[PDB]
């Protein structure tokens, strides 16, 4: 089925350029669907950014018109967004979605998972991952000192979904994040079953296992 | 562009029926029958629930009714289930050929008091090998979303090295928080006792950890 | 009470592309036609074989409402004995047509900045439609002498063409919503009647 996956840097320097690409799967971008970008600042509401059609048509928020451009790559089967002269106000989760049709707004059916884009003058810092040794017992993964958010934590390369709780990160006084992912398993499986921790930090190309 | 106002919060009780308003202009909600409602669960993309005022997409529960009168859209959720607890956003086409979203509405379904679940993790050998100590207190499944954390070493109060997160709603609508105690490998064996003191609705839960 | 659903047709949120025109059978009801007139300042309202004002006194077996969207330029083709892309390939009225053609500008609803590409029409076809025929086939049109083998490409075109309605277009090129009312009297009891 139709699947949308956003791609792009997680950190953009102030008065820089945000550039994202949504990759359409299970459906040609040449469909009669207005491919749209919608953003959401953390804890704040949704804001429609704009839209694009394969024919080349564009339409953008009057609020951001002067510093936004979108494009279509039919060969790669993806659409793009460029947000020039970025400010801290532009720090948000950027979603790529599509209208149920290529006419007047008819509602957005398919969405991407969202890509958090943090606009800050600070530099990118990779994380330091440490394992956390354990009725029912719990073992975890400490992902200390990273920036910017977020950090993907998988267990057993995706095979372990039950009992997995990744906690929201702590913004330390140093301006760095520390996050913990735990998994509650039975007392028998402790020495009988093997548990690996897959930590991923996209803004630093970090791919560490435990 | 246009301001589309929704009530900030709407609360209900299981089985009850609630209505979220979405008031706008004549250049938006009142001029076109192109209104859409979205349901957004924490940390997930919005879900299309109602399109063109009243039509619900294939697979949406029939308990979601969409209607409009003049310049006001109304999403009605009948027979509320806890899984309906989310943020609801209306949206509409505008005379400017743009789309505008509503302010959002936090819909809350009543839940019983839920006591926290605390887990304490001592500094890992790897952590101590890098000349750092971090004690993590992981609090989960609690309601309402407000706890206070206090740490103790060898039975003694700790006031520096304490970073506690704001409670955030988990998938099951219960809250989760985490307190991090930053120290040194010296201070870690410079004592024998290490305890977390989470106080939720008066009732306090304690967890302790020590090296070996 | 028991009034024929003209609102369901005229006031519909989205209209159909002319190639895929919608029909609505009106039957077993009271048809208050006086509303139709007091409804909107219809840019076009032509009748054939009937007076619109006599319809409240008449009884029909069935009434058919056919809705779709075309350009203002093409509204003149929604008449008997007409020729053009729409009359030939999309919607054909017979010479002996008995009913009314009602059209109105829907630039505010149907045109969009950058184009409204939901509204399509058949640009290519091997022959002309017979009156009231409806062709929905998206089969590849062979423009060249060599066959297509169902594969789109050079000299092999997709039959439908979009309008891409923009508000800045001329009045002739703007979207117009059209409702063609057809009145049918058969050798069966007439069920659709005007109010006394
Ligand atoms: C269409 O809607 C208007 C109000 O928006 C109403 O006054 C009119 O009678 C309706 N037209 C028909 C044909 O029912």
């Amino acid at each position: 089925q139709v699947e949308l996956q956003e791609s792009g840097p997680g950190l953009v320097k102030p008065s820089g350029t945000l550039s994202l690409t949504c990759a359409v799967s299970g459906g040609s971008i040449s469909s009669n669907n207005w491919w749209t970008w919608v953003r959401q600042p953390p804890g704040k509401g949704l804001e429609w950014i704009g839209e694009i059609h394969h024919s080349g048509g564009t339409n953008y928020n009057p609020s951001l018109k002067s510093r936004v451009t979108m494009s279509v790559d039919k060969s790669k089967n993806q659409f793009s967004l460029n947000l020039y002269s970025v400010t801290a106000a532009d720090t948000a989760v950027y979603y790529c979605t599509r209208d149920r049709a290529g006419g007047t707004y008819s509602g957005f059916d398919f969405w991407g998972q969202g890509t958090l884009v943090t606009v800050s003058s600070a530099s990118t810092k990779g994380p330091s991952v440490f394992p956390l040794a354990p009725g029912t017992a719990a073992l975890g993964c400490l992902v200390k000192d990273y920036f910017p958010e977020p950090v993907t934590v998988s267990w057993n390369s995706g095979a372990l979904t039950s009992g997995v709780h990744t906690f929201p990160a702590v913004l330390q006084s140093s301006g760095l994040y520390s996050l913990s992912s735990v998994v509650t398993v039975p007392s028998s499986s402790l020495g009988t079953q093997t548990y690996i921790c897959n930590v991923n930090h996209k803004p630093s190309n970090t791919k560490v296992d435990k | 562009q246009a301001v589309v106002t929704q009530p900030a919060s709407v609360s209900g009780s299981p089985g009850q029926s609630i209505t979220i308003s979405c008031t706008g202009t004549s250049s938006d909600v009142g001029g076109y029958n192109y209104v859409s409602w979205y349901q957004q669960h924490p940390g997930k993309a919005p879900k299309l629930m109602i399109y063109d005022v009243s039509n619900r997409p294939s697979g949406v529960s029939n308990r979601f009714s969409g209607s409009k009168s003049g310049n006001t859209a109304s999403l009605t959720i009948s027979g509320l289930q806890a899984e309906d607890e989310a943020d609801y956003y209306c949206s509409s086409y505008t005379s400017s050929s743009t789309v505008v979203f509503g302010g959002g509405t936090k819909v809350t379904v009543l839940q019983p008091k839920a006591n926290p679940t605390v887990t304490l993790f001592p500094p890992s050998s790897e952590e101590l090998q890098a000349n750092k100590a971090t004690l993590v207190c992981l609090i989960s499944d609690f309601y309402p979303g407000a706890v206070t954390v206090a740490w103790k070493a060898d039975g003694s109060p700790v006031k520096a090295g304490v970073e506690t997160t704001k409670p955030s709603k988990q998938s099951n609508n219960k809250y989760a928080a985490s307190s991090y105690l930053s120290l040194t490998p010296e201070q870690w064996k410079s004592h024998r006792s290490y305890s977390c003191q989470v106080t939720h609705e008066g009732s306090t839960v304690e967890k302790t950890v020590a090296p070996t | 009470t028991n009034l024929c659903p003209f609102g369901e047709v005229f006031n519909a949120t989205r209209f159909a592309s002319v190639y895929a025109w919608n029909r609505k059978r009106i039957s077993n009801c009271v048809a208050d036609y006086s509303v139709l007139y007091n409804s909107a300042s219809f840019s076009t309202f032509k009748c054939y074989g009937v007076s619109p004002t006599k319809l409240n006194d008449l009884c029909f077996t069935n009434v058919y409402a056919d809705s779709f969207v075309i350009r203002g330029d093409e509204v003149r083709q929604i008449a008997p004995g007409q020729t053009g892309k729409i009359a030939d390939y999309n919607y054909k009225l017979p010479d002996d047509f008995t009913g009314c053609v009602i059209a109105w500008n829907s630039n505010n609803l149907d045109s969009k900045v950058g184009g409204n590409y939901n509204y399509l029409y058949r640009l290519f076809r091997k022959s002309n439609l017979k009156p009231f025929e409806r062709d929905i086939s998206t089969e590849i049109y062979q423009a060249g002498s060599t066959p297509c083998n169902g594969v789109e490409g050079f000299n092999c075109y997709f039959p439908l063409q979009s309008y891409g309605f923009q508000p800045t277009n001329g009045v002739g090129y703007q979207p117009y919503r059209v409702v063609v009312l057809s009145f049918e009297l058969l050798h069966a009891p007439a069920t659709v009647c005007g109010p006394k």
